[PDB]
This record gives structure tokens, C-alpha cells and sequence, in this order.
């Protein structure tokens, strides 16, 4: 159904639904065609309803007579029960959680509820026709007819001015809209109240052609004003079929009462339905070999839901109500509270921390109560609107200017935020304050005649939008100068993506209008095949291959990647509903074990093991580490982390506090404390260390500008009109760069063929077919690598000197050979959390939030980190308060250690920093730092930005962590 | 198809993104590449970024079925 633009697949009827007015608290009105039984007139034109004209046509037994078209009803839900005589109260309550509630003797309907807090209120003139509408009791909106009863403005009852403006003509059907927003729709139809054509405010019209007469016509050739949605229909028997503009034929067949019975499609996917004749689904088949059973008790409400090999759901009910206990049958089961009032409180997950609700004297709720803190508070004023809202600690104030749109935002800090609006809504301009005077991160929006965003201005350029008169974005141009256009096909589909390099991106798609090849700007190919459910199987790539397979349950099995050597064979094992615990490859293999209730107290990684415990409100406390050392982690209100114990009573604890805006604060120990400070903006401004201080003094542009350092340092820096670092002094010279807009060195040493430099500082870089760099010669050194097929480093020579890599079967590196020995990492999800080398364990802590490091442990010592606002470490001192480790960073990342009392192979945020080929792996890419991009491309190349070598903007103010 | 206006959320949403490409494709893209993205399933995580996610701002942001809470399933 809904094939075509608008139109059935039963039956040859189309329906149109189209919005008049979207009001900020929620009131919609909208209108149907139906061209179907369109020879009476209700008002608004031959087969037109405001859908909000309901008319039950007797007490009880005529049908209630929907807008869009007890003695209960089964196959419906119907319940409508009569009330006190005089006054017919009917309230006919339908199974779609609706109430239309009719009276007698004036012939109209009210209290149409929608939910619990939906509700809508009617009030008719002295004749048979709705003059006031309201949401609950305050007045909405006013029709105003024109003595003939035909509807053509309407009202707002608090301002003056009209909000839709209907146009009919001759023939007694509005050939006009003229919306809230301001755009005339024009509407013509046949000889026969069917409908012709239709014209856009934009200016695409669309054609419709009728087979049959009268009512019980069809609608086929359903073309548009070039072709662009090209539908053709046509109907035999009980089985239709439709084929869009790309030959794409895909037919249906039903039953006598109207339901689907069978769906195809042009590849050869094929789904049945069969009924237990009572019109309920009960056999469901897919094109692969597995079928659905339902199951219903007493009343249906489907209580047993059987997957073909796994499991069921298992649905729950107490008499009448909604979800009461969720089997969920995994290892964990769930429950909630249902009272005959709505209000559902008291819900038990698979873990504790149940849920209270209290409400006041009306349907809203006031106060969200949780385990150890989560508490949410609200209040509410004489009207609707939310003034205050608490969510952790922070009672926000929102004021309004005497409209149902927010005005003021005010913090508990002092920054208020002021918001303008113009006759319409779509905000144009959003400002901070603060408690100075001063302004800081406007943002300005500018649409053109229609309704669309045409520019925005930021603090840091001007970003402007062509559209290409359909809403597609057809052409976007940057502050700098460059744009970038979009270049589609048939049925509205991405197709070429075109730069000011004038390099294009290439796009592929099969029958089924999914993904099927992609040309980048360097010129690859790929296949993208599919399966007859929509899952990818052989990724197809030019040199390499990955083929994936599944357990036919919906998880991934197996992959065997390879390119003719060096195969992966990585193996899983998934259960019914997640819970994979195991990986396996040549090299590792990860276990996990899993508690009664589901919780990761025990993992495995190959001869080691962690462990840890959960606490009653599901919170980790006494984590378990090897070789027999474990920690103590301590919490307060609103479920923070602010102490953290060892289990050595040689080592100190540390203390965290948080500020008002719920951000890490201060973190103190016996013998160190660190204090941040804003600005009242969100921006680190000012570090104190207790004996080092640090400011930041940002420019015009919101970028960092000057770093100012006690420790005889001060630092300038001055960027481009984009953001791309230009210049930079820190103490006597100054290293200047360039850049063509796009990430790529344009000086005299510079060389690229498409994207990929080719020569840098007198060093020459070799790619391969995939774009890897294997080949590195600079001014003597030759360095040469051999990577897997999983665009991940294997081994690496060249340098007298050879390394060699091993991974898990989640791409974290394991094991690392070279000549200093065999070193082990230990990995903790996508953080790394210790190390071994012979020689000791050592583990490290970061933030609970952020992968900042705070302290390191190794041979019972511990030793406490000095970070800026970026998360690199600086400086690593011990207990007693001296410098143990001292470093400067460069522009583009170069460690100059000056005391090595010590090894720190930290790096930005996550990194591992190599000894032998000085490079940068944090979770599955390498990073030059003597060169400032990456050495491979990632599978998110064209999903996470234009260059794919590119880190970010600049190293000062963004951050890469994870990889890719 | 889609013919539905793009309103300022919309717009605003994909401004702050940094790949410049519909959430059509950008799905499929990320659907793609399995083999990469894999992860633990089930495994409550305390570094608040994942791996389909990737670069990010250091500047804080507080910007402003909503009352009750999707427990497993929702059919």
C-alpha cells in the first residue's frame, strides 16, 4: 500500500494527507482526499474533510464515520457504550487508544482524547458548523465562513491574522491552500471531481490519469512534470502490480477481505502472511527458510511470538492493561505497574534501580524518582508550558515573551541565552549572555522565498545552501569560496558528488535501489553484494576480499578475509539475542562469562583474566585485576564517581568534585591538586596545578589564540579563515604552513597526484593499489611495510630493525614483536587499560568519561599526570613532588623528552607511541607524527569527512580517538 | 522517496556532522563496513564514544514518550 506516490494497491483510490498549520504545543490540522465516494460535500469541497468533522450517524447501530473516511466489535475493537438518556453520551472508545465522546440534540463531538496528555475541546455556532476550537480549555482556533458554508480562514483567537486561506471556485472544491507557512498549492480535477493534476508551491506538478468512471475508478500512469517519479499500475483479480522509473516491478496479492497475503519482488524475495481466520496474523514466512508462529490466548493480545530456531518474546497482560512483565527470555525478566489510571511507575528492569513517578492534581508528570540519584524534577505554572526542569543539579528557568515559544534560557551559572523570533516560526538568531557585558557565539539564519534554510552565519564563516528547486541540497558553498553540487537520477538517488577540484565521487546502485559500488576520487570499484534479506556478504573490494557469513539467525558467524595470503578466519559464536562472549582467530581467542542476571563479572583473554563485581543499584564496585591487585570505587548523589581506593594501604586516594554544570572540577590527592576553570562558554580557560599555572586567551574567531605558561612559556597562534593552522611562535621563531582548502600541503615541496602526497620535507612516500603507504624513503632511511588483508600494519623492516604486529579478532593489538622482546597489551572494550613487558604489570587510569590519564601503577608506585584542555600528557610526577617525566609537544605532535626517568608511551587521547618506527596506533590506524596525517585509509573515508588521510582542522582545539 | 520539508533541526543536525552526506547513504556506508565497527554486545561502556563514532569537539554543549521509558520492546 502507498506504492505509488499516493495511491493503493487493492484498489485503485488515492489519498493525499497534507498539514495546514504546525503549532509549537501540538495541535495539527490536516485534510484527506479520498477519491473514493467523492460526490458529497461536507463543506470543504466535493470528497474534502478537515479531519475534524466526525458524525455518528445514529445512537449506536449506524457507523461511527471516521474523518479520514456494548455490542463490541472484534475484528475492529470497537466499545462503544451508551450513557444517561437525555443527554446520548456515546464515547464510542476504538481500539487505536481513541475516544469520541458524541451528544444528542446539537449533533457534534468533543473530548476527542489522544494519550493522557492530548486532549481536544469543540464549541459550534448556532448552526450544524464548529466556530471554536480548543486544546483543553484556553481558546486555539476560530473558523470563519463565508455564507455559504465553505471554511476559508481561520483564526488564531489570540492574535489577529489569518493562518490558511482556502481558494474554491465554480465547481464547489477549493482549487487553493494558502497555508500557515505561506505557500499556495494549486489542486485542478476532472469533469468528474477527480482528481487532474496537482501543482506544487515550488513548481513540480504531478499528473494523474483514470482508467475507470465515476467512484469506482483507477489510478494508473501516475507520472510527474519530467518524469522524475514514473509509476505505472495495474490491477487484475486480487493481485496488483506496480513498476517505478527503473523497471522495478513488484507485485502483491490479497484476500476477499482486503489483507495481504503475498509480496514479491523483482530480485526474488518473496513474504507470505496466513490467517487463522479470525483477521490476525499467524504464519509469517520470509524468503529464507524461517517461520513465525503467533499465538493468542483469550482475547488475542498475542502472547506467544515463535521464531523459527530461537526464541520467543512472550508478551504480558493482566485483565486489560499494557505491558505488565516482559519475559525478555534471556538470562534477565521484567516487570512494571499498571493502576486504572495511566501513571505507570514501579518498574523493574533486569537490574534494580526501580522508577517512581509523582504527579500533581493534573495528567503532567512532576517529579522522575530513581536509585542512587537520577532524579528528575519540574514545574509547571498556571499554564502548560515548563518553567523549570532539574535534571542532575542544574534548575535551568526558561521565561516566555506571552507566546507558546521560548524566549530566555537561564543557567544557574549566569549565562542567559536570548532567543528572537520574527511574525513566523523557523528562529532566525540565537545569543549568549553572560553576568558582563559582552557578546559571544551568535549564530544568524537567513532563509530564501520559500521555506528552506538559504545561509547561516557562525562565529566562524558563512555556510549558504542551493537547493535545486526540490529540496535536495543541489549545491553547498563554504565561507572560503569552494562548493560543493550533487548530481542525482530517476527516483531521486545520489548519484555523482562534484568538488572545486574537480574530482568526483561515483555512486552505484542495483535493482533493489541499495548501495552496489562506489568511485571515489583516487578511482576504486567496489560490488557490494547482497543476499535475498538485505544483508552485505562479499564486500568485493579490487584486491582484497572479506566474505562475511552469518549462523542464519541474524548475527554475524564467520569471516574469511583474504587476498591470497596472510587469511584472517575469524570466528563468532552468537546467541539468541546478543551475547557473543566469544571470538576466536589464529592468534586470540577472547571468552566472556555472564551471571544469572547478565552481567560481565568474569572475561577471558587468552591466559589472562580481569573480573570484577556489580553492586545492588548495577553500579561496578572492588574491580579485579591479575596478579592479585584490585581497586575500590566509591560513589555519592546523583551516581557520580568521586573516590577511587586501592587495595594497598601504601597508596593515597584520590578526591573528584564537580561544579554546578555537572563537569569534572577538581581532582585532589595527599600531596596534588588540580583546578579547572571556564569561562561560562564550555571552553577550558585556566589550569592551576599548585605551583604551575596555564591560561588560554581565545580570538574574535573562537579559537584558541595564546597559550600562557608560568614555566617561561607563551605561545601564539594564527589560523586561517577556515581554521587550518597558518602560523605558529612559541618562543623565538615562527613555522609557517599551507593549505589548498581541502587538507593537502600546497608549498614548493609539495606533490600530489588526486589526494595523496607524494613528497614532504625531502621525503618520499610509495602507495600501493589500496592507498596505503608501504614504501617510506627519506634522506637515507629506508622503511618498508607489509600490512594484512584487513588494512591493518603486519610487519615492518627496512631500518635495521624488524616488528612485527598481533591482533585479536576485534582489531586491538595483542602482541608486538621486536627487538627489545615480546610485548603484551591488555584492553579493557575500546580503551586500553595495562601492559605487559617482562618485566611487571602496569595499568592505567583515566577519567571516568574521557581517556585523560590520571595515574599509572607500577612496582607498588603510583605517579599522578599534568594534562592541558587537549589530553595529552605533560608532565608525570611522583609522590614526593618531583619532575619524573618532562616533555614538549610541536605543532604537528613530535615528543622531545627531556627527563626519561621513566617511559611514557601516552600520546594525544588513546595513542600508542612506537619506539622503532616512531608512529602513533590508538585503536586500528597509524599516525606520523613528523608528518601529520595518516599512513591508510579507513572503511569511513566518505562517512567521516572529504580527505581521507585527514586527521582534523588543526591539533589544538579537535581530537580523534577510536581509530577512525 | 522523501518530499517532506527539511526543517531548522534537520538542517542544524547535519551542519554539526563533518561527512556531508545524506543519512541514506551514510547509513548504508556504515552497514557496509561490519567488520570494522564490531563490538561487544551487552557490555555497559565508560568512555562514551564508540566505534562507528570517531572525531569530536573538546567544547561542551548543553543544548535542550518523553516521560516514560522503552523497557525492551514496544510492539
Amino acid at each position: 500500500e502507498k506504492a505509488g506516490d499516493p495511491v493503493s494497491l487493492v484498489t485503485g483510490e488515492e489519498i493525499l494527507t497534507l498539514n495546514d498549520v504546525e503549532l509549537p504545543n501540538g495541535f495539527v490540522w490536516s485534510r484527506t482526499y479520498r477519491s473514493s465516494k467523492a460526490s458529497r460535500n461536507q463543506g470543504l469541497g466535493y470528497g474534502w474533510r478537515h479531519a475534524f468533522q466526525f458524525e455518528l450517524k445514529e445512537v449506536t447501530d449506524e457507523k461511527h464515520n471516521v474523518t479520514s473516511w456494548t455490542s463490541y466489535q472484534v475484528y475492529v475493537g470497537a466499545s462503544c457504550h451508551f450513557l444517561n438518556p437525555n443527554i446520548r453520551i456515546v464515547t464510542l472508545s476504538s481500539g487505536d487508544q481513541y475516544r469520541f465522546e458524541l451528544v444528542e440534540d446539537i449533533w457534534l463531538l468533543k473530548q476527542v482524547r489522544n494519550g493522557i496528555f492530548s486532549t481536544f475541546q469543540l464549541r459550534y455556532s448556532r448552526n450544524h458548523r464548529l466556530i471554536e476550537v480548543a486544546h483543553n480549555k484556553r481558546p486555539v482556533l476560530e473558523c470563519q465562513y463565508d455564507k455559504q458554508g465553505r471554511l476559508v480562514e481561520l483564526l488564531n483567537a489570540k492574535t489577529e491574522q489569518v493562518l490558511t486561506t482556502y481558494i474554491y471556485d465554480e465547481q464547489d472544491d477549493l482549487v487553493g491552500a494558502t497555508n500557515d507557512l505561506g505557500l499556495t498549492e494549486r489542486y485542478e480535477y476532472q469533469d468528474q471531481h477527480l482528481i487532474a493534476k496537482r501543482v506544487r508551491p515550488t513548481g513540480f506538478t504531478h499528473y494523474f490519469e483514470w482508467s475507470g468512471e465515476g467512484s469506482s475508478a483507477k489510478c494508473i500512469r501516475n507520472f510527474g512534470d519530467s518524469g522524475i517519479y514514473d509509476y505505472r499500475f495495474h490491477y487484475e483479480g486480487a493481485k496488483s502490480s506496480y513498476s517505478d522509473s527503473l523497471d522495478n516491478e513488484w507485485t502483491f496479492i490479497h484476500d476477499e477481505q482486503g489483507h495481504l497475503l503475498e509480496k514479491s519482488s523483482p530480485t526474488g524475495r518473496t513474504w507470505q502472511w496466513h490467517y487463522d481466520h479470525l483477521g490476525r496474523k499467524e504464519k509469517a514466512v520470509f524468503p529464507d527458510n524461517s517461520t513465525t508462529q503467533y499465538q493468542y490466548n483469550q482475547q488475542g493480545q498475542l502472547i506467544s511470538k515463535l521464531h523459527s530456531s530461537g526464541a520467543q518474546i512472550q508478551y504480558g497482560y493482566d485483565s486489560l492493561g499494557k505491558l505488565v512483565k516482559t519475559v525478555s527470555p534471556d538470562g534477565d525478566l521484567e516487570k512494571a505497574y499498571y493502576n486504572s489510571l495511566g501513571q505507570r511507575v514501579w518498574d523493574i528492569d533486569a537490574l534494580g534501580c526501580v522508577t517512581e513517578y509523582e504527579y500533581d492534581k493534573h495528567g503532567q508528570v512532576v517529579k522522575r524518582e530513581s536509585e542512587d540519584g537520577k532524579k528528575s524534577r519540574w514545574w509547571w505554572d498556571k499554564q502548560q508550558r515548563l518553567v523549570a526542569h532539574e535534571v542532575d543539579g542544574t534548575l535551568l528557568r526558561y521565561s516566555y515573551g506571552a507566546t507558546d515559544l521560548v524566549n530566555g534560557i537561564a543557567y544557574p551559572d549566569g549565562c542567559v541565552a536570548q532567543i528572537s523570533y520574527d511574525d513566523y516560526g523557523r528562529r532566525t538568531s540565537i545569543r549568549y549572555f553572560n553576568d558582563e557585558d559582552k557578546v559571544g557565539y551568535s549564530e544568524e539564519y537567513a532563509y530564501d522565498e520559500f521555506s528552506r534554510v538559504a545561509q547561516i552565519q557562525t562565529p566562524e564563516g558563512v555556510t549558504s545552501y542551493q537547493w535545486g528547486a526540490l529540496a535536495q541540497q543541489e549545491a553547498v558553498i563554504f565561507p572560503d569560496g569552494s562548493h560543493i553540487s550533487y548530481e542525482y537520477d530517476q527516483q531521486r538517488n545520489l548519484t555523482k558528488l562534484v568538488r572545486s577540484d574537480g574530482l568526483a565521487f561515483e555512486f552505484w546502485y542495483d535493482s533493489e535501489g541499495l548501495l552496489s559500488g562506489t568511485v571515489g576520487f583516487d578511482g576504486l570499484h567496489s560490488q557490494f553484494k547482497y543476499d535475498s534479506m538485505g544483508r552485505i556478504i562479499r564486500k568485493d573490494v579490487a584486491d582484497r576480499t572479506v566474505l562475511y557469513s552469518y549462523d542464519d539467525a541474524g548475527f554475524l558467524q564467520h569471516i574469511k578475509a583474504g587476498n591470497g595470503k596472510n587469511i584472517v578466519e575469524n570466528h563468532f559464536n552468537y546467541t539468541l539475542g546478543g551475547r557473543l562472549t566469544l571470538a576466536s582467530n589464529r592468534h586470540q581467542t577472547l571468552q566472556y562469562q555472564y551471571s544469572s542476571f547478565g552481567h560481565l563479572t568474569k572475561r577471558i583473554q587468552g591466559q589472562f583474566e580481569i573480573g570484577e563485581e556489580f553492586n545492588r543499584v548495577g553500579q561496578r564496585v572492588s574491580q579485579t585485576l591479575p596478579d592479585k591487585t584490585s581497586f575500590n570505587f566509591s560513589y555519592d548523589t546523583n551516581g557520580r564517581l568521586s573516590e577511587i581506593r586501592f587495595s594497598d594501604d601504601s597508596l593515597p586516594k584520590i578526591e573528584f568534585q564537580y561544579d554546578v554544570m555537572g563537569r569534572l572540577s577538581v581532582t585532589e590527592t595527599e600531596s596534588f591538586r588540580e583546578s579547572k576553570l571556564y569561562d561560562g562558554v564550555g571552553r577550558l580557560v585556566e589550569q592551576q596545578w599548585s605551583g604551575r599555572e596555564k591560561k588560554y586567551i581565545y580570538n574574535a574567531q573562537n579559537r584558541i589564540s595564546s597559550i600562557l605558561d608560568n614555566t617561561a612559556g607563551a605561545t601564539h597562534y594564527q589560523y586561517d579563515t577556515l581554521g587550518y593552522v597558518t602560523k605558529v611562535s612559541e618562543a623565538g621563531s615562527t613555522s609557517t604552513f599551507e593549505s589548498d582548502s581541502f587538507g593537502n600541503p600546497a608549498l614548493a615541496d609539495s606533490k600530489v597526484m588526486s589526494d595523496r602526497i607524494e613528497a614532504y620535507a625531502g621525503v618520499r612516500y610509495k602507495y600501493d593499489q589500496q592507498g596505503n603507504q608501504v614504501k617510506r624513503e627519506g634522506d637515507g632511511t629506508v622503511q618498508k611495510r607489509v600490512f594484512d588483508a584487513l588494512s591493518q600494519l603486519v610487519e615492518v623492516h627496512g631500518d635495521s630493525s624488524i616488528s612485527h604486529y598481533e591482533y585479536d579478532a576485534l582489531g586491538r593489538r595483542t602482541k608486538k614483536i621486536t627487538q627489545n622482546g615480546i610485548t603484551e597489551f591488555l584492553w579493557e572494550g575500546e580503551r586500553l587499560l595495562g601492559e605487559r613487558t617482562a618485566d611487571g604489570f602496569r595499568w592505567y587510569l583515566y577519567q571516568p568519561e574521557t581517556y585523560i590519564p590520571l595515574a599509572v601503577l607500577e612496582n607498588g608506585s603510583i605517579y599522578l599526570y599534568e594534562c592541558d584542555q587537549v589530553g595529552k600528557p605533560e608532565r608525570l610526577k611522583d609522590s614526593a613532588g618531583n619532575i619524573v617525566w618532562s616533555a614538549s609537544y610541536d605543532v604537528h605532535g613530535f615528543a622531545s623528552i627531556d627527563v626519561e626517568e621513566v617511559r611514557n608511551p601516552l600520546r594525544f587521547q588513546g595513542q600508542y607511541f612506537d619506539q622503532e618506527t616512531n608512529l602513533h596506533y590508538n585503536l586500528a590506524r597509524y599516525y606520523d607524527p613528523k608528518l601529520g596525517r595518516f599512513i591508510q585509509q579507513d572503511p569511513i573515508s566518505i562517512a567521516g569527512g572529504i580527505n581521507h588521510y585527514q586527521y582534523a582542522v588543526n591539533p589544538i582545539q579537535w581530537i580523534d580517538p577510536t581509530g577512525f | 522517496c522523501e518530499e517532506g520539508l527539511k526543517r531548522l533541526q534537520q538542517m542544524l543536525a547535519e551542519y554539526q556532522a563533518q561527512s556531508d552526506v545524506p543519512q541514506e547513504v551514510c547509513d548504508q556506508i556504515l552497514e557496509a563496513a561490519k567488520e570494522s565497527s564490531v563490538g561487544e554486545d551487552g557490555v555497559r561502556s565508560q568512555v562514551k564514544i564508540r566505534k562507528p563514532n570517531g572525531k569530536n569537539n573538546i567544547r561542551y554543549e548543553y543544548d535542550l514518550i518523553t516521560f516514560y521509558r522503552h523497557i525492551n520492546y514496544s510492539d
